[PDB]
């Protein structure tokens, strides 16, 4: 959103002149192009994205009740490797303490 | 529209807008009312584009009984307009408004209960009333984030 | 319980006014906490008018009776009048504990 | 820039108020006391030592509600119906008049919110003298206009109502004398 430069506070878009006209209830404008031409946005695969598992994802080493794997780690060598199966589709992400990650994520 | 009700001893029932309880306790500014919510105002993000979307359309959504403080920045008004709306004894509006002791004994009045029954846990003093704000950001927040699923 | 979250501070109107001072006066305002709250064993009279003794649950059981516990509280109630003028007079007085 | 805080422009703008000094730098600070400590400077909380003050959130609302207002006298042509403490300012200026009042008006937002913002994370003791002492200036430079005459009176009434507002504003939070608690029309208050 757009924030008055004068009071601190939000701004209506009102697209009048065939661009932004940001109205603020102090009176100010401020026009502002190119940067604000997004008025709707809606990601319609949220609870499976990236960002919703990247704090589990990077503490799934160090989490005891993580499920763990018989496989090497290219990266420091152990024998063992934390599994995880994230989403609907079941992905498989082997991650390691030493901060490799199954290509994946 | 995203509105807090504190139910309590001392009142009950009563849907604020959530700004309206960050004006009360001196943040104004709606930049650092939603800052409390996306913790980054300067964050491209996707949660927080998400979220200041529906924060900014939420401080806009027209309220029918905090209709005359929606736009209002000046704290002491809206502690006036709540004391009004929540106090028992006070069934006169005009009368106690000529004297300025009834004006600031409602508004004392109005700041103890505030300190005393929104957010207890976080403090009941007049010096926690910033960090109150933090929490409830952030409960907005969680909200939000369970909002987007 | 008593002694932090039942305190008590309220105005009330004056509702006499057949004396000089009574219609000076308009609200009195009524303050008191408590102080000391102790809760005993459960006893019981048996002469009706002797002295309490001991109540066993056993006899409780039977005869109906309640398995309590008297409570003694102590309070200090602080009285304030309020008149017309921004003057105040305070009449503080000690609540000797009792049941 | 280097910012400093300066002591003098709290002691004019107190004297163009004749409030006391101590009133000034008491805004946000005046809950729990009566006004008459207040402005005898009685019982006065020491500076704020974390960014989590109440104090710097209320100095920068009331920065803020100068801000705003002065905003809204400086576009009073985009109003249909004006705001009532900007319209009786309003109601002998014609509309050519109210549109120049656009450009006349110097503005005086400058870089308040970055700074405010900068010192409350690393100064907040600084970020309550630096709001106070803002809120000071922006009424100094607002009295302290000669050009054009017709809006001298304008733009100094507006600045005196602001700011006898903001510090009333930051009165009714203030301890209460002794008065009829029956104002409220009920048998009893709480
Ligand atoms: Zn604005
Ligand atoms: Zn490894």
């Amino acid at each position: 959103m757009k924030i008055c430069k004068a009071c601190s506070s939000c701004m209506v878009r009102t697209y009048v002149d065939g661009n932004i006209i940001f109205r603020c209830s102090c009176g100010e404008s401020v026009q502002g192009d190119s940067q604000n031409l997004l008025v709707s946005s809606k990601v319609y695969h949220t609870g499976e994205m990236e960002d919703k598992y990247k704090i589990f994802i990077k503490n799934a080493p160090f989490d005891p009740t993580n499920c763990q794997i018989k496989k090497d780690c290219p990266n420091c060598h152990l024998d063992y490797l934390t599994q995880i199966c994230i989403g609907s589709q079941k992905i498989i992400i082997l991650v390691c303490r030493c901060g490799y990650m199954s290509n994946r994520g | 529209a995203i509105t807090i009700e504190i139910n309590s001893t001392k009142f009950s029932k009563l849907r604020i807008p959530w700004y309206l309880i960050f004006r009360m306790f001196g943040m104004t500014g709606d930049d650092s009312i939603i800052e409390q919510v996306v913790f980054d105002l300067e964050s491209n993000s996707l949660v927080n584009t998400f979220m200041i979307e529906i924060l900014e359309k939420s401080i806009h959504v027209l309220d029918p009984i905090f209709q005359p403080v929606q736009h209002e920045l000046n704290r002491e008004k809206i502690i006036q307009f709540l004391s009004e709306k929540v106090s028992k004894f006070v069934s006169n509006p005009s009368a106690y408004k000529s004297d300025e002791n009834a004006v600031q004994y409602l508004n004392e009045r109005q700041l103890t209960i505030l300190d005393k029954i929104l957010l207890p846990h976080m403090g009941q003093t007049a010096d926690t009333r910033v960090r109150k704000l933090r929490f409830l950001g952030l409960l907005i927040h969680k909200i939000l984030l369970v909002i987007m699923n | 319980i008593v002694k932090q979250m039942f305190n008590v501070d309220i105005t009330y109107k004056d509702q006499r006014d057949h004396t000089e001072i009574d219609k000076l006066r308009e609200s009195v305002q009524i303050q008191f906490n408590f102080t000391d709250v102790n809760i005993e064993r459960p006893q019981h009279r048996n002469y009706s008018q002797g002295n309490k003794i001991n109540l066993l649950p056993n006899k409780a059981r039977l005869c109906g009776l309640s398995y309590s516990g008297p409570v003694n509280l102590a309070a200090e109630v602080i009285l304030t009048a309020h008149y017309s003028n921004g003057r105040q007079e305070v009449k503080r007085a000690s609540i000797p504990p009792f049941q | 820039e280097p910012w400093t805080f300066d002591y003098g422009k709290i002691i004019k703008t107190a004297k163009i108020l004749d409030i006391s000094p101590a009133v000034i730098e008491a805004i946000g600070a005046m809950e729990g006391r009566s006004y008459a400590d207040i402005r005898e400077g009685q019982g006065a909380p020491p500076p704020p030592t974390s960014m989590d003050d109440p104090r710097l959130m209320a100095v920068d609302s009331a920065v803020r509600i100068f801000l705003y207002n002065y905003n809204c006298l400086r576009h009073v042509s985009t109003f249909n119906k004006p705001p009532i403490h900007v319209e009786r300012l309003v109601k002998h200026l014609s509309y050519e008049e109210k549109e120049d009042l656009e450009k006349v008006l110097p503005n005086v937002v400058n870089e308040y919110h970055t700074t405010f913002k900068h010192l409350r994370v690393t100064d907040p003791a600084s970020a309550l003298l630096y709001s106070i002492e803002f809120l000071c200036i922006s009424f100094l430079t607002l009295y302290e206009i000669k050009e054009p005459s017709w809006v001298v009176n304008i733009v100094r009434e507006f600045a005196l109502t602001e700011l006898n507002t903001i510090i009333q504003s930051e009165k009714l939070l203030s301890k209460p004398g002794a008065f009829n608690f029956m104002i409220f029309g009920e048998d009893f208050v709480c």
